[PDB]
This record gives structure tokens, sequence and C-alpha cells, in this order.
RNA sequence: AAAACAGUGAAAUUGUGUGUGGACCCGAAUGGAUCGGGCCCGUCUUGAAACACGGACCAAGGAGUGCACAUACACU
């Protein structure tokens, strides 16, 4: 069992969730932020363009000292990025929901990403040796993920 | 619940609208989370509140104490007494003009029914009447 | 005695509270308001408050303490018979010679109102009667009929208390 | 439209004034009382004839209450200004606004 | 050295949704622009807002006690 972070009906929606994933937290929420409220086929098309360096992910909260780029103009900012490892995971996750939709008897179209959220999972510890005989931390920061898509009333 | 003490019925609203809503928060409890809101008197050598500079907040003291007649009076015009037994109501039989009863939280459903039945026949006001026993 | 009462109840002898209640009630009692002397039967007055403000009307009687009774002219200006606080009237020096037979009563003209009464106008025998009295005093006089039709307007160029009425 | 009518009714029957300050010293303010100037009143002797009269602040854009009532308590200074009290304290946002003076007296309790 | 119940599950801190503001507190208000007053606490010091020192944040622990010998007071 899992308590999804909001209340939407079981009929007319499809869902997935995963725990402790080993994609990097801060990169993943910048990805999720931009595909919220988007239609599922549009989302999958956009993420394919990011993998090919034809379009970018814009950055707003975890964004200090980031590079400027002409592809960011599509979202009214200068700053953008190409986090390949997070994009491959999210793309797979979304594609599986179209399988579930088809099998459940909704249409493959008119599905819209109504809810999506990322949470921090516990740290995995590591070490690096420094100068003057010191040892310093070198940890890893994984994540948890939820998605719910619904059929447009139209 | 909308009930009032009959001796104060034409006065209760003046009384209620006259009560202060001042709070005496501890100094700098707004600045750091480790200091709670509960009042403590400042005792520093430099402290601006102890030294009573204009613009610092006010400190508690005897001047703010209410008149002896109004003090302890609930907004319905009665004073309260705690009860946990049928044999407790028996005490209020002389005092029901000014006092009302409040059943203690830990008394359970089966017992509360027996308290309320007795309260009806003796003519005593109970302020937690609905309580847990709404279902 | 049972332990609940020997401690809590002890705070106050509450048998004293009636005496406090009386003294408090006395202090917040309203002050009296004076009934005025300056108005005589058949004085013209100007209405200062409520739905009928700005019109001239004729004063008939004192009614119920500060309440007074007035009539418009349903033919001339459309205002019927009504009641109002006697302070909401500005006096003027014209006096008609009307005298009435009996006492009559009507709806009060409250200071706060939500909506205008554009329609639904009818008259009683007494409204008819009183108009058909007032009208006789008005018909014989030069511009008096038109006087009752134009609303009053305060002069915006001089201090009010310099003017006479 | 009732607002347009309620204005014209008031305009025909009242004197006009403007709210300009709370009662204040150089340092402190006393927001329970407000200061008003009346259109053509220009001496303290002239102003004394208004002490006791009703005043109203009408505000049609308000969602809560369309008008606030008050009373003139005292003269202030030597050039014909006055001091007044209202049923609620006047906000600093309401300074500069137009006030109506109502040509009849009321008691301090009525407001 | 650490490590009790496969109970309960606070605060610091994070994400999403909905509201309110541009450091915040006190006094007084609006439909709405805001008005007036306030320098950072603790500590030594003639004198601290200091270009004096200690303090990133939260929980839990954390400092006038026991005995002997004379003593003045209150009570038996």
């Amino acid at each position: 069992a899992h308590k999804y972070s909001c209340d939407i009906s079981e009929a007319t929606s499809v869902r997935s969730q995963y725990n402790n994933i080993k994609i990097k937290f801060k990169n993943t929420r910048e990805v999720c932020n931009i595909i919220k409220t988007m239609e599922l086929n549009k989302a999958i098309a956009y993420l394919n363009d990011v993998l090919r360096f034809k379009k970018c992910i814009p950055v707003f909260r975890f964004a200090k000292k980031c590079g400027r780029t002409p592809q960011a103009k599509e979202f009214g900012t200068d700053k953008g990025k190409w986090p390949v490892k997070s994009v491959a995971f999210v793309k797979k996750m979304l594609e599986d929901l179209l399988v579930e939709a088809e099998k459940k008897g909704l249409g493959t179209s008119e599905l819209v990403i109504k809810h999506i959220q990322v949470n921090q999972a516990p740290k995995i510890y590591g070490r690096k040796h420094g100068a003057f005989g010191r040892i310093k931390p070198y940890n890893k920061s994984p994540s948890h993920i939820e998605v719910i898509a619904v059929k447009r009333e139209h | 619940m909308d009930i009032v003490n009959p001796s104060l019925s034409k006065v209760i609203d003046i009384i209620n609208k006259g009560k202060s809503k001042k709070q005496f928060k501890r100094f700098q409890s707004w600045r750091v989370k480790r200091v709670s809101e509960s009042w403590r008197k400042p005792r520093g050598i430099d402290n601006r509140m102890r030294r009573k500079f204009g613009g610092a907040p006010d400190m508690p003291g005897i001047g703010y104490k209410k008149p002896n007649a109004i003090r302890f009076l609930l907004p319905n015009g009665y004073r309260k007494i705690m009860v946990a037994c049928v044999k407790d109501l028996e005490a209020l039989i002389s005092l029901n003009s000014f006092y009302c009863a409040e059943i203690r939280h830990a008394v359970g459903s089966k017992k509360r029914i027996e308290i309320l039945e007795r309260a009806e026949e003796l003519g005593i006001l109970v302020i937690n009447k609905e309580g847990k026993l709404v279902k | 005695q049972r332990l609940n009462i020997s401690n809590i109840k002890n705070y106050y002898t509450a048998d004293d509270i009636p005496a406090f209640a009386e003294k408090l009630l006395e202090l917040h009692k309203p002050a009296p308001i004076e009934l005025r002397t300056d108005l005589v039967q058949g004085n013209v007055v100007v209405v200062l408050e409520g739905e009928y403000a700005s019109y001239r009307v004729v004063y008939l009687s004192r009614t119920e303490d500060n309440k007074a009774l007035c009539m418009g002219l349903p033919s001339i200006n459309g205002i019927g018979l009504f009641e109002i606080d006697e302070r909401f009237l500005l006096r003027t020096s014209i006096v008609l010679d009307i005298r009435l037979d009996k006492k009559y009563r009507a709806k009060e003209s409250k200071r706060s109102f939500k909506k205008f009464n554009t329609k639904e106008k009818v008259l009683t025998k007494e409204e008819n009667d009183i108009e058909e009295l007032l009208l006789k005093e008005i018909e014989n006089e030069k511009f008096m009929k038109k006087y009752f039709e134009t609303p009053y307007e305060i002069n915006n160029t001089v201090d009010f208390y310099e003017i006479n009425h | 439209m009732e607002v347009i009518k309620k204005i014209e009714l008031k305009e025909r029957v009242c004197a006009k004034g403007t709210l300009y300050s709370h009662k204040r010293s150089k340092k402190n303010i006393y927001p329970r009382y407000s200061l008003i100037t009346i259109e053509n009143v220009k001496t303290r002797e002239a102003a004394m004839k208004y002490v006791g009269n009703a005043v109203e602040l009408f505000k049609p854009e308000s969602t809560k209450e369309e008008s606030i009532h008050g009373i003139i308590k005292a003269v202030h200074g030597r050039s014909g200004a006055v001091r007044a009290k209202f049923s609620r304290n006047i906000s600093p946002v309401e300074m500069g606004s137009k006030v109506y003076i109502k040509l009849y007296k009321m008691n301090e309790d009525e407001i």
C-alpha cells in the first residue's frame, strides 16, 4: 500500500510510484516541474528532443551559476540544461502509463499530467581523503517519485 | 449552545465586549524557535524591555487585574465546577444560581448518560452536554 | 464537603453580583433627548434624511416622543403621509392655516435604506382627505404650487448659518 | 443605480469638508479623533456653531459597510478647523477624503 | 564503544497544494494605496547598537548538596 499525496478518483486516472531510485534529487525536480499540466503525448515528444540536444530543461530553483542558452527562450528565461540520466528514467515511467491506460480502457489521448512529485530518500554514505591527513564526506542523494494522469472532461 | 445566567442576562454583552485580548509574549520569542512564548521576566543589564523604552512591548503587572466581581466568569455568566460522579452534582444543589458543571474528559460514554439524567432532574446546567455522546 | 467544591467554588462569594449588575446597568443607560418647541401646526419643513430627503412637506403633529407626523402632496410631489424623528427636519418661516380633525399614524422613515419605491403607489381615504384640505390653502396662492415641486438646494458659496429660512 | 442617487440626495442637503489628519503631536498619534476642515468656515467663532453636529463618511466601493457616522466634539486652532469622533477608527488610507456635515445635532452615545 | 519493544512517532529540515507578504516586533485601521513608535541578545564595565568577546539550527542532559561542631531566630 501507498498513500498518494493527493485525492483523485480511481476511475478515469492512472498511477505509478517508486522508492529509492538512484537518480539525483535536485536534477529530478527541475525535470518534473516543467512537464506538470502537460498532455502525455506532448510530454513524451518533448523529452525525446532533450535527449538529442534539440531542446532543453529550464531551471528556476536549483539554478545558481548555470549556463545561458538560446533554447531557454521558449519558457521566457536565459538558463537551461540537459540532464540526460534523469530524462531517460522519467521517459520510461511515462511510457508505461500509456500501456496501463490502453489496457484499462481509457483512450490513448486526452490524458493530462495532473499530479507529479519528488521527495528526498535517505543518504548513502561515502568518503574522500584530503590533505594534511584529513577525511571528508562523499555521499549520494537518491529520490522517491509519484505520478497521476487523468482524462480531460473537455 | 446559546444560554445565559438569568441574573446577568441584560448585562452579559457589556461584560464580554469589555474583556481584554492582550497577550504577553516572551521577549524575542519571535526571533529564535528555541525560546517558547511563555512569559519570563527579562533580567539583562542592557535589556530594552526591562528599562521600559518607548517602542518596546508592555510587561505584566497588578494594574491589569480584572474587578473582583467579573473575575472567573464564563461568557454565559456562570462559574465552573468539575465533576466525575453522580455524587458530585449533589454538592451544587445550593449553588445552581451562579455555578455550572463541566464533566471531566476521562469519564466514558456509559457513565456520562447516568450523569446527564441526574442533571436534568436536579436542574443543573452542564456545559459539555453534547460531548462525545453525539453519535 | 466534597473536594470539588471546597477548593474551586471558594474563589468568590457570588451572592454579591446582583449589586454590581445594577450599578453597571445604570452607567451605560442612554442620556435623554429633548423634544423641541419651535414647530407649529402647518409649518412647512424640509426633510434632511432618508428616502424623501430634499423635499418640502407640511408638519402635522407630535406622535410618540421624538416622532413627528408629516404630509407631502401626492398630486403635487407624490409624497404621502409618513413619520420621522423630529430632528431630521429643517424649519422655515411659512405657516399654512390647516387644522385636522383626528390623530393618524404611518410608517417610519429610517435613516438607513436599501432601495427606492419607484412604483406601487395608492392612497387611503385619510390621505385623500388631508390632501384635499392642504390643496385648498395652496391653490389660492401665487407660485406656491411650483415651490413644492422643486427640491431644496443648499448654497455652496456661503456658510450655512449666515442664511435665513 | 442606487449609489448615484444616494450621492445626489446628500449633495443637495449637506455642507462639505475634508479629512486631513489624526490628532497628533510632533511624535505621537491619537487615532480615536480626526481633524476636518469645512468649506467656507474660517474663524474659531464661526466654527463654534457646528459643535454637536452629525457627520458621515460615505464609501460606495466598500464591501463591508457603505457609510460610517460620527459627531463634531470641539473646535481646533484659530482658523476654523474642528475635531470629530466616529463609530470606528479612520484608516490612514482614508485621509484626503470628502466628508458630509448634516445640519442636525446628535448625542455622544448615538454616533 | 554503540545497539531494548518488528508500540507511540515531537522539533530542526524537504517536496506538493492553497492562501498572505517582501527581515521582523508593538499600537491603530481600510474595498484599497499604509500611518506612528522601535538599532542584537547575553556579559564584564564610569560607559555597548558597537570597528569589545560568546552565539549556524532543533531535541535531550546540564551547576549552592551531604555530614560534624558552636550559633541567632520561629515552633513543641
